[PDB]
């Protein structure tokens, strides 16, 4: 369960995000699909190559909706709904997945925000993408 | 694939036992039942909405025998899972975009259809065997991937 | 979530399981043992030889801790409190090992319960472990 | 390993730029820290009662620069961890007890801690090649595992 601490660390560092989540969510998951090509599974009809519109686009939607959680972060399950029924009975992504889009995540915030992803913050941002992965994977079965 | 010769003797003389038809259409069959998700790549195969519209599905079935037959032949080279499955393994990837997590999941259910099917004869030590084995086929069938 | 129905096929099959959840406690721990050695690690202080009392001593506890989950199924998280506690500030078992139990229990179950090893049970069974497993791994950060 | 040419000398490029003392010493604390649990390991050690405490702490900082040494010697022999780490792996085994999962957790604090110092400089493609390597060095040190 994220402490306080935690929401005022994720609230910070998030904070600092500003204008670029956009950027980041794309740079996430271009460091996802080079790191983890397993996860390229579910993107069959993306054009995969760097710089990609379809990657840049939903780089963006990810990161809105980590804002939107940040934003909510007393009430994630409610505000993730639509997002966990998508995931659980469309996408059906597998679970395993998570972990490593959350993983380049943290990679990608920490190569932008050296002065904020201090090992404090490392902590609090890590345990939110956990808790933001168990809502996204709640409704599976 | 530490397959030590008991280990291996292990394995085969079980397989001698197994009714690859219908073990086949039970370990896809329980799949498609446990982690739901998995059905993501059957949406053709009609109704899928109840343990027993899936377990009686005759498309489930065949798929499951279809399946279970390729792994039998894998079987029967112990010693090359890569080479032997390296074609599969394209298709998976390129064709089919199956994420190889599919594979460790159905060889755990197979693990417990065995079990179930063999009851006190599936000893530990046979598990320990079938484990190595599992693993090693759901690797083989990634290799590939890319 | 466990739904009604999954509720109902737990406390069936672990209604059958009755007097034996001692020695299929046991079991689940020595097929453990021998197909993800890497469990070892947490046993040192252990004798691991087939038979042993201080397995089936410790097979006797899970079982005994599972039964009273099934007991308390509408307030898990509550009736394992302390077990959660133990295993979070005391055991500190890796988060990853629940997985490799609960399907050595699985297996355990599957062996000795045919009639009642049906698909719908095997899934409510997978979903109750994955529960247990998640109370128990609460408290860990 | 399954590196490339071209991913071996990413590697071995940045590495090159790395402070062992400094990097070892943030690596093991950051795991300390973000995955509490591991401090089960290091009791003697004393106060990991806080991130600032385990940051702080001489003896995490000494045994992360122990730790990254011995990494740092395997980089030299990419092309045969499994002999490179042979002896540790049976003393992290037979001796220490230590879960094979802890070396996947450091492994990505690694990475991690790798991105924060170099910034711009650790891209995609250094991650993944990275990522291979932190892979199989946990796999060499599990190897010996029984
Ligand atoms: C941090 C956790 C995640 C968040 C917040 C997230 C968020 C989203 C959002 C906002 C969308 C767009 C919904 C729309 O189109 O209206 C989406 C779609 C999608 N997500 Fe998730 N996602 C997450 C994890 C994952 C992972 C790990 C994968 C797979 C590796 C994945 C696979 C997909 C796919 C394939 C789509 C649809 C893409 C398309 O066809 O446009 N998601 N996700
Ligand atoms: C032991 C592991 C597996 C083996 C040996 C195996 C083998 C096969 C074989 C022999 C085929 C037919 C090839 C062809 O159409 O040319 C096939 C097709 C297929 N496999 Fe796999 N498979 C395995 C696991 C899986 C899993 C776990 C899934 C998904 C959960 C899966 C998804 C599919 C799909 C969707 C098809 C095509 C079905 C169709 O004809 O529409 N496979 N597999
Ligand atoms: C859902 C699964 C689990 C249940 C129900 C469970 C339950 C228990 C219980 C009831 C005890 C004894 C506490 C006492 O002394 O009263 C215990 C101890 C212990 N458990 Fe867990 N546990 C589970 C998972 C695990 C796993 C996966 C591991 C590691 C692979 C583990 C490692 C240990 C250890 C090392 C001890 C201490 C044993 C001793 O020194 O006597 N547990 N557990
Ligand atoms: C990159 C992976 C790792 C490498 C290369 C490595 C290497 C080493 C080395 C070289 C030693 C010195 C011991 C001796 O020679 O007597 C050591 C000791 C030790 N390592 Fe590892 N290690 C790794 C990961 C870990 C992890 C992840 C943990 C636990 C979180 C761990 C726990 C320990 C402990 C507890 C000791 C004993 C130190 C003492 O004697 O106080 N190691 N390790």
């Amino acid at each position: 369960v994220l402490s306080p601490a935690d929401k005022t660390n994720v609230k910070a560092a998030w904070g600092k995000v500003g204008a670029h989540a956009g950027e980041y969510g794309a740079e996430a998951l271009e460091r996802m699909f080079l790191s983890f090509p397993t996860t390229k599974t579910y993107f069959p009809h993306f054009d995969l190559s760097h710089g990609s519109a379809q990657v840049k686009g939903h780089g963006k939607k990810v990161a809105d909706a980590l804002t939107n959680a940040v934003a909510h972060v007393d009430d994630m399950p409610n505000a993730l709904s639509a997002l966990s029924d998508l995931h659980a009975h469309k996408l059906r992504v597998d679970p395993v997945n998570f972990k490593l889009l959350s993983h380049c995540l943290l990679v990608t915030l920490a190569a932008h925000l050296p002065a904020e992803f201090t090992p404090a913050v490392h902590a609090s941002l890590d345990k939110f993408l956990a808790s933001v992965s168990t809502v996204l994977t709640s409704k599976y079965r | 694939m530490h397959l030590t010769p008991e280990e291996k003797s292990a394995v085969t003389a079980l397989w001698g036992k197994v009714n690859v038809d219908e073990v086949g259409g039970e370990a896809l069959g329980r799949l498609l039942v446990v982690y739901p998700w998995t059905q993501r790549f059957f949406e053709s195969f009609g109704d899928l909405s109840t343990p027993d519209a899936v377990m009686g599905n005759p498309k489930v079935k065949a798929h499951g025998k279809k399946v279970l037959g390729a792994f039998s032949d894998g079987l029967a080279h112990l010693d090359n899972l890569k080479g032997t499955f390296a074609t599969l393994s394209e298709l998976h990837c390129d064709k089919l975009h199956v994420d190889p997590e599919n594979f460790r999941l159905l060889g755990n259910v197979l693990v417990c259809v065995l079990a179930h099917h063999f009851g006190k004869e599936f000893t530990p030590p046979v598990q320990a065997a079938y484990q190595k084995v599992v693993a090693g086929v759901a690797n083989a069938l990634a290799h590939k991937g890319h």
